[PDB]
């Protein structure tokens, strides 16, 4: 009801306000930047997976990934994710844990604080990169023991347009899964060296990269899209105050005439 | 080292001429990703992988 | 209460509240005629409230080491604490006690706002 009060409840959300509209811009940068790995990636898994559809690899204990980042401010991406795990996850209560992103850490966190085995962290940040898809992998063969799992599922955010998005899911087959296939005689691999071992270490670093670009650019077209409703949201409640700040100012004005007013009269 | 994480360490020798070293290739050759194990609540040290 | 504090003795004394005081005092004076200030209290409303609380007091030795401790209660309206009378109370006292409905509503009680409340005369007034 004061003055001071107006203006500076004002001065919080104009920049609120002009800070929203520079990350939908920044966000709109980055947004070409990630249309293209994603592509990239695609291009790269298209390659890769079209051997495990001819080779019509099925499969005959569990390991989720989880792919989202750090960063809020991006609608609904982190939540009907979650959502997706938990409705996949109830056939598996004891399907062990790996989450990318703490977002749908402190999702899957506060629903099964004990699946979570292992959690990473600082990924939303620029697109995804080989190194990162390569490093989270290793890990997962590290202490995770990946190789040692019946079935394996990556969780991500397919991007369908630029207005909505699909929480999705895709399979992981390991050394012995790729050996004991409907097809594996299609094909003339050698039966020498290690090869299912590497094709699906390889396949484990490449569907993830693709996973997460495919995720990131759901996400960087979900905050440029949320922040676009929030800069509009801002301005809305910056003309209802301009308003009651006009009204304030007016009405400052005007008592502190009165005072003068009666002090005058005597 | 992994078949992934192999391929990688060739994947930043073949990354590391400046000229050609443009932008978005420092980047790939690069990460702050911290893993943390999580036991039962959370568990150890988070280390940059 | 001064009684208590010039004999070797001790009183507190509540004022509940000072807002509704200037009030009077404000409604006294418009009727003499006495030309008003600000928001029409008298010019020595500040006066009016500064004599009343030096007179709480810690006495010394010579004169018996009574005291007279005041706890005056003031009114704001909509959290408004830059109003004329709560900002000329505000520097009379040795502290404050800032009472806050959303801290009353999320259930803390006393809604003591920490931050905002002080004690002037401090630790030296606290059972160690």
């Amino acid at each position: 009801a004061t003055l001071k009060e107006v203006e500076m409840r004002l001065k919080s959300i104009k920049n609120i306000e002009k800070i929203t509209k520079t990350m939908k811009i920044v966000a709109s940068t980055r947004l070409s930047k990630a249309e293209k790995a994603k592509i990239s990636a695609k291009k790269m898994d298209e390659a890769e997976q079209l051997f495990y559809k001819n080779a019509e690899t099925k499969n005959l204990k569990e390991l989720i990934v989880a792919i989202t980042s750090d960063k809020g401010l991006c609608g609904s991406i982190h939540s009907q994710l979650a959502k997706a795990v938990r409705r996949h996850l109830n056939d598996q209560p004891n399907a062990d844990i790996v989450t990318i992103g703490d977002k749908i850490k402190m999702q899957l966190l506060r629903t099964h604080p004990n699946n979570i085995k292992l959690s990473i962290n600082g990924i939303g940040k620029d697109a995804p990169t080989f190194q990162e898809s390569a490093l989270i992998a290793d890990k997962l063969l590290s202490v995770m023991k990946a190789g040692t799992y019946p079935k394996i599922s990556i969780f991500y955010n397919d991007p369908v347009s630029s207005l909505s998005f699909e929480p999705s899911e895709k399979p992981i087959f390991n050394a012995k899964t790729i050996e004991q296939s409907p097809s594996f005689g299609k094909f003339e691999i050698d039966t020498d060296a290690n090869v299912p071992r590497d094709l699906f270490e390889y396949t484990l670093a490449n569907q993830m990269l693709t996973a997460m670009a495919q995720g990131y650019a759901a996400e960087i077209s979900a905050r440029r899209n949320a922040m676009d409703n929030a800069s509009k949201n801002a301005g809305d409640m910056i003309n209802r105050y301009s308003i009651l700040y006009n009204r304030t100012r007016q009405a400052v004005i005007t008592n502190e005439l009165v005072d003068i007013i009666t002090g005058a009269s005597s | 080292i992994s078949y992934a994480a192999y391929l990688n360490v060739a994947a930043q020798a073949i990354r590391s001429k400046t000229e050609l070293q443009t932008a978005s290739v420092l980047n790939r050759s690069q990460t702050d990703a911290f893993y943390t194990q999580y036991k039962n609540a959370s568990e150890p040290t988070p280390i940059t992988k | 209460g001064e009684w208590f504090r010039d004999n070797g003795k001790h009183a507190l004394i509540v004022y509940d509240d000072l807002s509704k005081q200037a009030v009077a005092y404000r409604q006294l004076s418009l009727l003499l005629r006495r030309p008003p200030g600000r928001e029409a209290y008298p010019g020595d409303v500040f006066y009016l409230h500064s004599r009343l609380l030096e007179r709480a007091a810690k006495l010394s030795e010579k004169e018996g080491s009574g005291s007279l401790t005041a706890l005056p209660v003031i009114e704001t309206q909509g959290g408004d604490v830059s109003a004329y009378i709560p900002t000329n109370v505000i520097s009379i006292t040795d502290g404050q006690i800032f009472l806050e409905a959303e801290l009353f509503y999320k259930g803390i009680r006393p809604a003591i706002n920490v931050g905002l409340s002080v004690s002037r005369v401090g630790s030296a007034a606290q059972v160690k």
